[PDB]
């Protein structure tokens, strides 16, 4: 529900 | 002096380092000290394999230790690399020692990417080499006897170990030589020959004939069983079978011969003769049938003399009846030998190159534990934030606690003033405005990095294609296009994230422009803020009323509930347990690691007080919200509805909502910015990969 939640999750996945 | 020995297996050289170093770096810090030692171990390791298996064959204890060391090291590696799944593919190619095959041909080979297969072949060569060193010993010498005994027993144990492990170690069927039955037979041959050596020691030491007969008979029993196994299944080299048959007979004869001396010494002159005759027959048969393999002339003379002498005395003096063989008692048996167990280290002065390296099983459990620790911590934290968000939204919708602090509708209620000052201190609207302004600039920075990265690939590829088109013969390489597909697959993912980030931005932006005005108001100096807040009449039902005190206590408690959430979230994040020891203990104490039950158990101990308190917050808030909801609607009857008070209430409600909005916005924006900043670090790495690869070309 927080705008950057999903995008932040995708980042960890890679980093 | 004919003893059986086994020839060494052949293997093709393979690159040991490569798949090892590949994994090594994948799992550790670039330039990090890990590589410093580990990669240097995997290097020295490959040189070992070549040394232990590539070399021409040298019957030197040095050469045998190198092979033993290699078996040790190879074993010591199994837990510390992920061979099992086999995505780690290094292939081992060995040939049959005996050129034996179930199908008709000359030689059969087998390459397998199973460390179990490698291990068996190395041990086999260890056994085979040991058997050759034993067969060469000088048995007229105490040292030769010690060395021969030790090696035959080693070989026997190594072969038998191969028998017991070989099939579990291998998916598919083994080459013949290392097949359970072949190595079981070899194991027994080796043991028989060790027993033989002890029979020779006994002889050389002039031990009693009773002992010598039993030692020799035990050897016979070993060689005889080995013979039987070979009798209907020809999987060993051609000279083995006849030699076993010869040695079986020679050891029987030795047993008879020494037992006859015992008979003689007891005045059993008939038995003496019967046994010497059995011995003569055995040795006679050997002399003519296996002269190709053994020399029994001296033994045959000795027997003959003993028999002629014995027949003389008996025929003239004793006149003792000679028994039939079937009527004699068994000669007993005494074994002095054992298959030596293989327990690594089997090499002298061993040192595991990778002793420091951490067992794969434990890292699989440490990673697992963290996916569990994250889930526990994130879950509880989110539960708490969503709850706080929910309750702030409820209090605003009710004009609480403003309504209870607003005794005179003339002035800024204290909670609004506190919130105003809080926001002003945090920089006010400028704070938000700034973060919003540079959002598009952080996006742009990242797009640019991604774009420049992909352009590198495109440009080089373009020349690569030209060069191949004009110089077909001279430009023959894997096409850049092919090589670059992986990195471009990253590219497209990065691009997918950026597309989402843009949408996250548009959402926060729209939400910010939808609340900017009221936040601007919130941040006014107090007199100007008061002047923009419509006044209304007060009601003395404010001073002392019951509903007010009830509501106030509910509100105070709810406040304590949400302030407590701060310490809980921080305690959640500030703690951690390193689980390495708990896993290593489980692994050394036991054969296997079950992290699930372990992780769960430690998590519960480290985070259980907290997770419990978090759960209390939620249920406690629930109770509070129901109570204030009911108490307010009562407080509602008390108050009076007119357009003046209505207008004030609307502004107060909106001012509380503007505070929560400012809180959420700053947090969502700082989370947005962190994302863009971390994304820049990753894109900079990605850009390096593209540079590197375009310049290795």
């Amino acid at each position: 529900e927080k705008p950057y939640k999903e995008v932040t999750e995708d980042l960890l996945h890679l980093n | 002096a004919t003893f059986i020995s086994v020839q060494l297996k052949k293997t093709s050289e393979v690159d040991l380092a490569k798949p090892l170093v590949k994994f090594i770096q994948q799992t550790y810090p670039s330039g990090g000290e890990e590589q410093a030692q580990y990669c240097r171990a995997a290097e020295e390791l490959s040189k070992l394999r070549r040394a232990a298996v590539g070399r021409p064959l040298d019957k030197h204890e040095g050469a045998l230790e190198t092979l033993l060391r290699y078996y040790d090291q190879i074993c010591s590696i199994e837990p510390k690399f992920p061979f099992s799944e086999n995505q780690i593919c290094l292939t081992f190619t060995w040939k049959d020692a005996f050129d034996k095959g179930s199908l008709f041909g000359g030689s059969v080979k087998l390459a397998l990417a199973s460390l179990g297969y490698e291990k068996s072949c190395v041990l086999f060569n260890c056994a085979a080499l040991a058997s050759q060193i034993a067969a060469e010993q000088n048995l007229d010498n105490d040292e030769g006897l010690k060395i021969a005994a030790k090696h035959y027993q080693f070989a026997s144990g190594a072969f038998l170990h191969i028998k017991e492990t070989v099939l579990s170690a291998l998916s598919r069927e083994p080459t013949v030589d290392i097949s359970p039955d072949t190595v079981g037979t070899l194991s027994l041959i080796m043991l028989a020959q060790a027993q033989e050596v002890f029979f020779l020691k006994a002889t050389r030491d002039k031990m009693k004939d009773a002992i010598i007969a039993k030692l020799a008979n035990q050897a016979a029993d070993y060689f005889g069983d080995a013979f039987k196994q070979c009798q209907y299944k020809d999987t060993l080299p051609k000279e083995v079978f006849p030699v076993l048959a010869a040695k079986h007979c020679i050891m029987q004869a030795n047993a008879e011969y020494h037992q006859s001396i015992l008979a003689k010494q007891q005045y059993y002159f008939g038995e003496e003769i019967a046994r010497l005759q059995h011995a003569a027959e055995l040795i006679k048969t050997v002399a003519s049938r296996y002269d190709e393999y053994v020399n029994v002339k001296d033994f045959s003379d000795k027997i003959n003399r003993a028999l002629a002498a014995a027949k003389k005395d008996n025929d003239f003096i004793y006149h003792d009846r000679v028994p039939d063989l079937k009527d004699l008692d068994p000669i007993g048996k005494a074994t002095l030998v054992k298959s030596t167990p293989v327990n690594v280290p089997i090499s002298q002065k061993f040192t595991d190159l990778f002793e420091k390296m951490v067992p794969v099983s434990v890292q699989q459990s440490l990673a697992a534990y963290n996916q569990r620790k994250a889930d526990l911590v994130n879950r509880s934290i989110a539960q708490m934030r969503e709850a706080t968000t929910l309750a702030n939204g409820v209090l605003a919708s009710l004009n609480l606690p403003a309504a209870i602090e607003d005794v005179s509708g003339d002035t800024v209620p204290q909670s609004i003033l506190t919130k105003s000052r809080s926001v002003i201190e945090q920089g006010g609207i400028q704070t938000v405005d700034q973060l919003i302004k540079e959002l598009p600039e952080l996006l742009q920075r990242n797009r640019e990095i991604l774009d420049e990265s992909l352009r590198l690939l495109d440009e080089e590829e373009a020349t690569d294609n030209d060069l191949r088109a004009k110089f077909k013969e001279r430009w023959q390489r894997t096409p850049s296009n092919e090589l670059y597909k992986p990195l471009r697959a990253e590219g497209t993912n990065f691009r997918t994230v950026l597309d989402k980030a843009v949408q996250a931005d548009g959402q926060v932006k729209e939400c910010y422009q939808s609340h900017r005005d009221t936040i601007v108001l919130l941040c006014k100096p107090e007199p100007e803020l008061n002047a923009a807040i419509p006044s209304a009449n007060p009601a003395k039902t404010m001073q002392g009323s019951e509903v007010v005190n009830v509501l106030k206590s509910l509100l105070s408690n709810l406040d304590e509930v949400k302030k407590e959430r701060e310490g809980l979230e921080n305690d959640l994040k500030s703690v951690n347990f390193d689980m390495t020891s708990k896993f290593l203990t489980a692994l050394a104490q036991d054969g296997v690691i079950n992290e699930e039950a372990l992780s769960v158990t430690e998590l519960d101990r480290v985070y259980g007080g907290l997770t419990t308190k978090v759960q209390e917050s939620l249920k406690k808030q629930e109770g509070l919200l129901k109570n204030i909801q009911v108490s307010h609607q009562e407080f509602s009857k008390m108050k009076q509805s007119n357009n003046e008070a209505n207008l004030r209430e609307e502004v107060l409600k909106n001012l509380a909502t503007a505070y929560d909005n400012f809180v959420e916005l700053v947090a969502n924006l700082k989370e947005g910015t962190k994302f863009y900043n971390e994304l820049t670090e990753i894109l900079v790495r990605f850009q390096n990969k593209c540079s590197d690869i375009v310049f290795a070309r």
